């Protein structure tokens, strides 16, 4: 067991009941095309053409032969494009149940299956892109293999789901995945679990390990630092428990399995809670009549990180399983920077809050001062608990040090591994875009 | 007085002395045998030399010039060879050209490495047919205001092997001209005495060197032909001359002998089933009419396909008898033409403006997937911008645009 | 004219400590009175215009085994005629110069000069060039001088120029202005102010 | 190419290069040496109370108003030798020639005292009207060097010069202000029971004595270093056995 | 050992040849861009300086100093161009021995050696040890110790400017400007030593 | 309203406005008053409490008691002093000719020797205000001038900078040297590396060795530290290094100075630094707060103690600063303050949890070395938290390349 002893588990108000309910009625759903990194699509639908579900919409220029299908049947009535064009989603119509169908086998057979069967039927229905890759967290190449496949059974987020409760609905499926996955793999699948028992795979490549402690002790970026590092020459997979239940339907019954469970809370909605969805769902249909009155921000995912969900990216994304509601901070207060803050969290103790123990806020999503330098009064090293220099690589990262960055250990980050960071920081730096040019460029000069 | 002596001797006697350890030193660390190196792993065409130096010196005597354009500046970049032994590290001035993934390929600029080692040296795609030719100019007419047609023979009807959109290197030898001699018709003469262009004069005292790009396609058999342009000084500095190597070729006529060599290229068509777009304007006619050929005459092809021009005057265009010819004989072929500059005797009806304007509010603006498309280009620089600005606008990303730029 | 041409040209455009970076130890030394800096000043030029002078006049003969021998060779045998003059007839100006007489064999402008020019050029064009740079070190000294001097003692070529209170006046010198720090700093500023007024020198970001 | 040329080559330019140097380096000898004793002769002419304008009149003043000598620390007597060139500076290293002081006598942290040291007698006419001791002692950051003029009493000060010191100019380096280079003119350093007696005075002497100086403003640690060269200096290791024959007259 | 271990000290701190004499500064301000390879150049002074200054200690005694191979006859003005003369041979023998026999020392430190020898560090170095007359066993010492302080600055202030790939310097003093103030700052947190009596 | 009045001008101050180059000058005054009341673009959606604004002025209220105890110090001292040498029509006389003497007795005070703590204070504040104002001013000034000139935005830190610098000097300090200091300070070590978070080097200490090394005569000796017209009296440490703890006596009251007078502030020095106790009060909150580095402090008493105790236990005959105790060393000149509130400069110090520890122990070994072994001054805490600050970047070169190792080993 491994037991992490930095970080913060966000007290913020509205924590959701595990206790799963049937969600409003969804209709319609997309894909959001700049969720994937480094993907640039050629489009195989125009709108007003009718799909199946499992149906390609498009495919990667980048990344030959990885295909994006359709989630469910009906018409597509949107393709939505913003500055040079960029592909922002596209929205289908729910109607009809038409599907393409795959081959099914028994369940004892599925882990001595062929890895390019494995890989062909993954590919065709689509479900090849719940897989991203460390370093640099893209879809895997069909070609390609790792040692090591990392499934996230235990979630830290901020109002996240109870995975326990979900995975005990599907132990048939998750046992299933697992054994594709162990068949999948050419290493080990190292199943990241909290304490608490789960269903069990038989297979002695099939391994799980304990983590402990606070956010982020749930990250595949901490459970790969702690199990596998990661670098150039060491490339590990990763793949969420909801997605492996997805597999195990897959391989069981010949049919993409598209339905979620995602949790619905925030300090604005007034009955936090866990609620069946499907892929790509409409947050705005979603979160309909569930939501106090005033301005408020749909967050698709966690509010450590997440997507804003407004116009066209008003729906679910790929790696997200729940959404978050809060207000908008608006207000401007007299001298409010010197006020004793007894309702102001934070990880220092300059404010009369961290006094009263169990407290839980309503966050808004204020930035509490202006833009400034970094003085280091030695936040990070609060919130990280890798074995990296946190103050000297957010500086490489500022500063755009690209090689220095490698060095100190930028390939084994992702977007996620900073949002801490990104929230404890004085000077109001976000250090997720910093990250993500630096590994751009990485990618870019080879 | 003995003093003196003393200094003197004492003086001489220590930098003798200081001089011959050195000597000694030398004579015994410093290595004095001859070295080898050794191309694509075969035993035949080694070169030894003496240790020291650039190995472009070593590689120059043998003719293995790998399109080296340039003894210093190096803006180019084009001395670039895999070395495969475990030789010199890359040095700090060689990575503006050579990228890191290239580095660990073991991709170097051979005007920076040094042969005091054994090394061995590896050649993309067997350069080897590379060679030089004696020529004998056919014809060197002119087809419009500021360029010139030079057509080269290959003696005993050889053919040269090559692919579209490829360049030459060519050489001149000592020479004065005056531009006053050259064959302007009247109705280019027209511009040309408005400047005084007769005025200019150029020469050299030493033979030199340049590239240029040919102007046929694979089965044009038997002959090399390129397109020329003026290279007339600018006029806010009228007192420097003109262009040296441009001069000399609008110099000679038919019959007159000339020598080309170095056949080499990097702007030739992909090969998939996506339609291409050709977008051109100015001296840059050859290489776009070598790939229109190309694709429509050898390959026989049925993919899409159109050319835009930009011009300047109804005078200042050629080869439309052989593109209207091409858009009628196949349909998927069109040709389209802008200019900028329509006097009032051309009473001209068509497309005006840059040619980018008219591109994008004619065919891209309601294109169905512009970024599926490949963009062939050629032309001025600054009209090469405005193109590469407008298709970035478009999300047409840098692997579907491909250019020759001119003089860099 | 080109001679006035190239005379001038490394005193703004091509400075040898403001875009080279040469000749600094001296610089930072001999700059704490207007005198010594004059000096100095006068020291460089010759010695420099000399040795290109005699390098250049040798230059197809020289072995290229022993090169540097021949070079500081000739350089050596002019400091050591400079510093024998010195001792003989400005006693005090060479024991204030102190050890910093015998460095000008390794001051890298004389070095740097006779290598990059004088190897490949003729010999009066060499003599020009070192006496071009000779004035464009001796722009920086007598400029950091004028300020270190003044404000560090109230004086000019030790004529009294804003009276002392110890002697009765009004001003109270600086004493920093006596220590190193305070070239270092001039020089920085000096370097600041001549890339405002030419910006074609400033440095490419990293 | 050819170590034959090499040689040759290194060779010719060495002979010039040294023929240069060797006679600009002996023509000049003479001259160096003559800058460097008017450096010191006009010192000793200043603090002798005898002005001199140029290098001329300087040669020609010391040469006929001053007579070095060289003295016997141990005995106060004169000895042979030639005062003239004598370099106490350089023999107070030499093994033989000094004497390693004990932790108690150093008290001007001087390491050292030849065994012999010059002085300058002041001559009016045939008579010997002063005598010049040169004094030095460790301040707070160098070695100060000075001297003072003595009357032929042995008592009474004639003046006093600091002509090497490496204080700082706005704190220590007043020791060569010429307003403090006054005050010790007429004062006494000996008791009436012939012991040293020179103080310098922190915060300022007392008006009108004839054994104390100001101390200098706000620097103890020169003014400290000041009393120390002389209390050694005046005491029984330095110039006192010399001092009691010229009080008694032996000028 | 207490004399020596005195010495050793006082060559490394109280006299640090970086930034208490200033010398070396051409090359101290232009390679200080990266921290190691500053520490080549450190190490490639360390042992030029090591070695010359015992060399010339060994040969001002045997042949230039007054006296010394006859009497009444001193050849002392002969100073500069022997000192000279040793550095650049030594220098160019060992940037032949490295290049020759040791590949991975030559890519380390040898690589930085042409310019060594125009190098204030050495020659006043040489000089100072003539000027306090060492023994030899003192200026092997005197050599090593300020080659070790030549090299703590010049990595010190290496460590600075990589630190300052943080900062926002005006465009007017991007390199030499900002460096010349930065080693004036360095100076003025050394002056800590200057009284020590050492 | 001010709300509706700052909205109310800010057309003004827009591009194309009336005032459109005081920008600057606007947005600091109007986010003074108000917070910006801006959200979150992107990344993490929430954002903590905290902000410059806050760290600077909670370091700013922990110098409040050390300030205040100065005041009524150097008012106290120079009072005893001036009683001390004078008395009756000489003692009007000298009042009459000092405004810092009339002023006090014009506002109600009196300079008679039984004045209470109000009157102690007053003529204490009218030496430290004209200091704080001067200098404040004067680097605002510079600061402005870079923040126009580059269109940056006036951000915070000169604010603890200002005081830090007015609360190191002699209560005697000219207002000239007061402002060249400042200058010196702000523009030569901070501003033309970029502003805050961008230098190097300790912004208040730079200002303070440009006056230690330029103008000596009026930041040392025995005429600055006392406040006092023709007073001469030395302070503890020079007292100590002249005759050891037997020396340690106050000439104007003719009493002896105790370890208890030395650690609740009696004793004449720098305005800010004397009470030991007053500044352990105010240290405590910020390091409690997590704005302080008490690794930064561990390291300092570490150092200190340990070449304090090497020296005792060599010993000597003849410097008497070698039997100085470690709890003498912490109480005496401005080592306490210095290792509070200036070692502990985040952007100075060393930004790795090692190299934090590494820079506290040069900090204090330098510190006690120069007490001890240096002749020239008496204290040496400003030299030696410049001379680390030399040194703080190699250690955090050392230690991330220690890092880098591991990881190289697949264990990090
Ligand atoms: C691979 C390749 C293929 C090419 N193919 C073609 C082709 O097919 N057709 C074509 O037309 N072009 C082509 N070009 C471009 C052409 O080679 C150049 O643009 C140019 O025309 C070459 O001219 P030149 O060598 O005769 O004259 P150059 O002597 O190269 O021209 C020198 C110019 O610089 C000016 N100059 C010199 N000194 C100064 C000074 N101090 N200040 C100001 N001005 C100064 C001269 O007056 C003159 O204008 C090609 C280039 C490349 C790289
Ligand atoms: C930069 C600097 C240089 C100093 N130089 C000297 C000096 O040369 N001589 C000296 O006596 N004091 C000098 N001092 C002052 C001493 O440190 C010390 O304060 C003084 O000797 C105390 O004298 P007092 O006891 O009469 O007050 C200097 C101080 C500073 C800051
Ligand atoms: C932060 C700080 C740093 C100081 N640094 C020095 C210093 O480096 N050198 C010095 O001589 N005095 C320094 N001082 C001043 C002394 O601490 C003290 O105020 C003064 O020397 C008074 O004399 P004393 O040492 O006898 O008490 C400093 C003061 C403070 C508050
Ligand atoms: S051709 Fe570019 S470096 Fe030689
Ligand atoms: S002048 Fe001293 S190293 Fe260049
Ligand atoms: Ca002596």
């Amino acid at each position: 067991m491994i037991t992490i002893k930095k970080g913060l588990d966000l007290p913020i108000a509205g924590t959701p009941s595990q206790v799963i309910s049937d969600g409003k009625a969804i209709k319609k759903v997309a894909l959001l095309g700049e969720e994937y990194v480094g993907m640039r699509p050629t489009m195989h639908v125009r709108v007003g053409d009718e799909v199946k579900k499992a149906q390609i919409l498009f495919e990667d220029k980048k990344n030959p032969g990885v295909k994006f299908t359709s989630p469910v049947s009906g018409k597509v009535v949107e393709i939505n494009r913003g500055a040079k064009r960029v592909l922002q989603s596209v929205v289908i119509e729910v109607a009809g149940d038409d599907q393409v169908t795959f081959d099914k086998f028994e369940a004892n057979q599925l882990a001595s299956l062929n890895r390019d069967a494995i890989k062909t039927q993954l590919v065709e229905s689509g479900l090849w892109t719940a897989f991203r890759t460390r370093p640099f967290s893209k879809v895997p190449a069909i070609d390609s293999t790792s040692e090591a496949i990392f499934v996230t059974a235990m979630d830290t987020n901020p109002l996240a789901a109870e995975p326990t409760v979900v995975i005990n609905e599907q132990s048939e499926a998750f046992v299933a995945g697992l054994d594709v996955l162990s068949a999948l793999t050419t290493g080990k699948v190292y199943v990241c679990k909290k304490g608490t028992s789960l269903p069990r795979s038989q297979q002695p490549n099939v391994e799980e390990h304990v983590f402990d402690g606070p956010h982020p002790a749930g990250l595949a970026g901490t459970h790969m630092h702690f199990l596998y590092p990661v670098s150039a020459d060491h490339v590990a997979w990763s793949i969420n428990y909801q997605d492996v239940i997805a597999v195990g339907q897959l391989f069981l019954t010949g049919e993409l399995y598209t339905q979620r469970v995602v949790s619905l809370a925030g300090p604005v909605v007034n009955k936090p809670r866990l609620v069946r969805t499907v892929m790509g769902a409409s947050l705005e249909q979603l979160v309909d009549s569930e939501i106090m009155p005033g301005e408020v921000r749909i967050i698709s995912g966690s509010v450590l990180s997440g997507t804003k969900a407004t116009g066209p990216h008003a729906y679910l994304g790929r790696y997200h399983l729940q959404v978050s509601v809060l207000r908008e901070g608006r207000d401007k207060e007299l001298f409010g920077w010197a006020m004793p803050g007894k309702n102001k969290f934070s990880v220092t103790r300059s404010f009369l809050g961290h006094l009263f123990k169990g407290q839980v806020y309503n966050m808004t999503t204020t930035t509490n001062g202006s833009d400034r330098s970094m003085v280091p009064i030695g936040n990070y090293e609060k919130v990280m608990p890798l074995d990296m220099e946190p103050t000297l690589l957010l500086r490489d990262l500022c500063a755009g040090d690209s090689d220095s960055a490698v060095r100190l250990g930028a390939l084994e980050l992702d977007e996620e591994d900073l949002a801490l960071c990104t929230f404890v920081c004085p000077g109001k730096y976000e250090y997720g875009q910093l990250l993500r040019e630096c590994l751009d460029k990485i990618e870019k000069e080879g | 007085m003995s003093t003196i002596i003393f200094g003197v001797v004492m003086f001489t006697l220590i930098i003798l002395a200081l001089v011959l350890v050195i000597l000694f030193a030398k004579s015994k660390l410093v290595p004095t045998g001859d070295i080898t190196i050794s191309i694509n792993g075969d035993p035949e065409k080694a070169i030894v030399t003496q240790p020291g130096g650039k190995l472009l010196t070593a590689l120059a005597g043998a003719g293995v010039f790998v399109s080296s354009a340039c003894g210093g500046g190096g803006s180019c970049g084009q001395c670039r060879v895999k070395i495969k032994s475990g030789g010199g590290d890359i040095l700090p001035t060689e990575l503006d050209h050579i990228s890191k993934g290239e580095a660990r390929e073991g991709e170097r600029l051979a005007c920076q490495v040094a042969v005091k080692a054994d090394m061995d040296l590896e050649l993309p795609e067997e350069i080897f047919g590379v060679k030089k030719w004696e020529c004998t100019v056919i014809s060197n007419d002119n087809k419009a205001t500021f360029i010139k047609e030079l057509k080269l023979a290959i003696p005993d009807g050889e053919s040269v092997p090559f692919r579209a959109g490829g360049y030459i290197q060519i050489e001149a030898p000592a020479h004065h001209v005056k531009y006053a001699d050259f064959d302007v018709p009247e109705k280019y003469r027209g511009d040309w005495d408005k400047f005084n262009l007769f005025r200019y004069e150029s020469k050299v005292d030493e033979p030199i060197i340049r590239a240029y790009s040919m102007a046929n396609y694979p089965e044009e058999f038997g002959i090399i032909m390129l397109n020329v342009r003026i290279a007339t000084p600018p006029p806010n500095n009228p007192n420097v001359p003109p262009g040296q190597m441009s001069s000399y070729i609008w110099s000679l006529k038919a019959g007159d002998k000339c020598t080309i060599s170095g056949p080499f290229g990097e702007f030739f068509a992909k090969d998939t089933d996506a339609e291409m777009v050709f977008i051109g304007g100015g001296a840059g006619m050859a290489p776009m009419r070598s790939h229109i050929f190309d694709q429509l005459k050898r390959l026989k092809s049925k993919r899409k396909m159109s050319y835009w021009y930009g011009a300047r005057s109804k005078r200042e265009m050629f080869y439309v008898e052989d593109f209207d010819g091409l858009a009628a004989e196949n349909d998927n072929f069109v040709w389209h033409c802008a200019l900028s500059d329509p006097q009032p005797e051309d009473n001209w009806t068509g497309y005006t403006g840059f040619i980018h304007n008219v591109l994008y509010e004619n065919y891209l603006k309601d294109h169905e997937a512009p970024e599926d498309c490949e963009y062939y280009m050629c032309g001025p620089p600054m009209m090469n911008a405005a193109v590469i600005n407008m298709l970035k606008n478009l999300g047409v990303e840098e692997e579907n645009i491909l250019l020759d730029d001119f003089g860099g | 004219k080109e001679l006035k041409k190239s005379v001038l040209a490394p005193v703004l455009d091509n400075n040898p400590i403001a875009l080279q970076v040469l000749g600094v130890c001296s610089a930072l030394a001999v700059t704490t009175k207007l005198e010594t800096a004059f000096v100095m000043t006068l020291a460089v030029m010759f010695v420099t215009a000399l040795s290109n002078f005699f390098v250049s006049l040798i230059r197809n003969h020289i072995p290229n085994s022993v090169r540097i021998i021949v070079q500081m060779a000739i350089i050596a045998s002019l400091v050591i005629v400079v510093d024998q003059i010195l001792k003989a007839y400005l006693y005090d100006i060479s024991k204030q110069l102190s050890v910093f007489v015998g460095l000008i064999i390794t001051n890298c402008i004389v070095m740097g000069r006779a290598e990059a020019f004088a190897m490949k050029s003729e010999p009066i064009p060499s003599f020009i060039d070192g006496i071009g740079n000779g004035l464009g070190y001796g722009f920086v000294l007598m400029t950091v001088g004028f300020f270190r001097e003044l404000l560090g003692s109230g004086k000019l070529f030790g004529l009294e120029v804003l009276p002392l209170i110890s002697n009765g006046g009004w001003y109270q010198p600086n004493g920093l202005m006596l220590l190193a720090p305070s070239a270092f700093f001039l020089i920085g500023f000096m370097i600041w102010a001549i890339r405002t007024f030419k910006p074609e020198q400033v440095e490419a970001k990293e | 190419d050819s170590i034959k040329k090499t040689l040759f080559v290194v060779i010719a330019l060495s002979l010039v290069c040294s023929i240069i140097v060797s006679a600009a380096a002996v023509g000049l000898r003479d001259k160096q040496k003559e800058n460097a004793a008017l450096d010191k002769q006009s010192k000793i002419l200043q603090v002798a109370g005898i002005e001199a304008k140029g290098s001329k009149q300087i040669v020609e003043l010391f040469n006929k108003s001053i007579e070095p000598r060289l003295v016997d620390f141990n005995t106060g007597d004169f000895v042979e030798g030639d005062a003239a060139n004598y370099d106490q500076r350089k023999a107070a290293k030499e093994a033989s020639e000094s004497i390693k002081l004990t932790a108690e006598q150093d008290k001007a942290k001087i390491q050292r005292r030849a065994n012999v040291g010059v002085v300058y007698l002041v001559k009016d006419g045939d008579k010997t009207s002063k005598v010049i001791l040169p004094v030095h002692g460790n301040g707070l950051w160098s070695m100060m060097y000075a001297f003072v003029a003595v009357e032929t009493d042995g008592n009474t000060v004639s003046g006093l010069t600091y002509y090497e010191q490496g204080e700082t100019p706005g704190l220590g380096g007043e020791v060569e202000n010429p307003a403090w280079r006054a005050q010790w003119v007429g004062k006494k350093l000996f008791d009436e029971n012939h012991k040293p007696a020179i103080k310098i005075v922190k915060g300022g002497a007392p008006q009108g004595s004839e054994h104390g100086v100001d101390g200098l403003s706000g620097a103890t640690l020169t003014s400290n270093g000041v009393q120390n060269t002389f209390d050694f200096w005046l005491g029984d290791m330095g110039f006192g056995p010399f001092l009691t024959k010229v009080r008694d007259g032996g000028l | 050992m207490e004399h020596y271990i005195s010495l050793l000290v006082k060559s490394i701190f109280i006299e640090n040849m970086a930034l208490s004499f200033f010398l070396g500064m051409c090359t101290f301000l232009a390679v200080s861009k990266k921290v190691k390879t500053s520490f080549g150049l450190g190490i490639a002074v360390i042992v030029v300086l090591t070695i010359s200054v015992p060399v010339n200690n060994l040969v001002y005694n045997l042949v230039l100093k007054p006296d010394a191979l006859v009497e009444g006859v001193d050849l002392s003005f002969l100073n500069f161009i022997t000192f000279i003369g040793v550095i650049a041979a030594l220098v160019q023998i060992l940037e032949m021995i490295l290049d020759r026999f040791f590949p991975p020392l030559y890519n380390a430190l040898g690589i930085f050696l042409p310019l060594i020898t125009v190098n204030c560090a050495i020659f006043g170095g040489v000089s100072f040890m003539v000027q306090r007359d060492y023994s030899f066993a003192e200026s092997v010492v005197y050599g090593f110790g300020s080659g070790v302080g030549w090299m703590l600055a010049i990595v010190a202030l290496a460590g600075i400017r990589e630190k300052m790939k943080y900062s926002d310097v005006p465009p007017g003093l991007r390199g030499l400007g900002i460096t010349f103030i930065t080693a004036g700052l360095m100076a003025l947190g050394f002056m800590s030593f200057s009284g020590v009596q050492l | 309203g001010l709300k509706k009045f700052l909205e109310d001008i800010e057309h003004h101050f827009e591009p194309g406005g009336k005032h459109e180059k005081w920008f600057a000058l606007y947005e600091a005054a109007a986010t003074l008053f108000y917070t910006p009341g801006l959200v979150t673009k992107r990344s993490s959606h929430v954002r903590d409490s905290v902000d410059l604004k806050r760290i600077m002025i909670m370091v700013w209220l922990a110098v409040f008691p050390a300030m205040f105890w100065g005041m009524y110090n150097a008012g106290g001292q120079a009072i005893a002093a001036l009683n001390h040498l004078y008395s009756g029509d000489q003692l009007a006389a000298i009042v009459a000719g000092n405004w810092h003497y009339w002023l006090t007795e014009m506002l109600g005070g009196t300079m008679s020797s039984d004045a209470g703590w109000g009157s102690k204070m007053l003529l204490g504040a009218t030496y430290f205000l004209p200091i704080y104002a001067t200098v404040f001013i004067v680097g605002a000034f510079w600061e402005v001038l870079f923040c126009m000139v580059r269109k940056h935005e006036v951000n915070e830190g000169f604010f603890v900078t200002s005081i830090l610098f007015a609360l190191i000097v002699p209560p005697t300090l000219p207002l000239w040297q007061a402002a060249l200091g400042i200058t010196f300070g702000v523009v030569v070590a901070k501003e033309v590396f970029g502003g805050t978070g961008r230098n190097f080097l300790n912004p208040a200490l730079a200002g303070r060795a440009f006056l230690f090394f330029a103008y000596p005569a009026q930041i040392s000796g025995d005429l600055v530290w006392t406040a006092a017209d023709g007073y001469s009296g030395a302070t503890a440490l020079s007292q100590w290094a002249q005759g050891g703890a037997g020396a340690l006596i106050n000439n104007a009251t003719g009493q002896t100075i105790t370890w208890m007078d030395a650690f609740i502030g009696n004793i004449p020095g720098s305005i800010g630094e004397v009470s030991t106790l007053a500044l352990m009060i105010g240290a405590a909150f910020i390091v409690y707060m997590g704005i302080a580095s008490w690794r930064i402090i561990g390291g300092v008493m570490i150092g200190m103690i340990l070449l304090s105790t090497l020296f005792n236990v060599i010993g000597s005959d003849t410097n008497a600063m070698f039997n100085m105790p470690w709890h003498w060393h912490l109480v005496l000149g401005g080592f306490a303050f210095g290792m509070f509130f200036m070692a502990t400069d985040p952007v100075s110090a060393s930004f790795t949890n090692s190299g934090k520890w590494a820079y506290g122990i040069l900090i204090g070994v330098m510190c006690v070395l120069i007490r001890v072994v240096n002749p020239a001054y008496p204290e040496g805490m400003m030299l030696a938290i410049l001379f680390a600050n030399l040194f703080a970047p190699l250690f955090d070169h050392v230690v991330v390349e220690r890092n880098i190792k591991r990881r190289l080993a697949r264990y990090g």
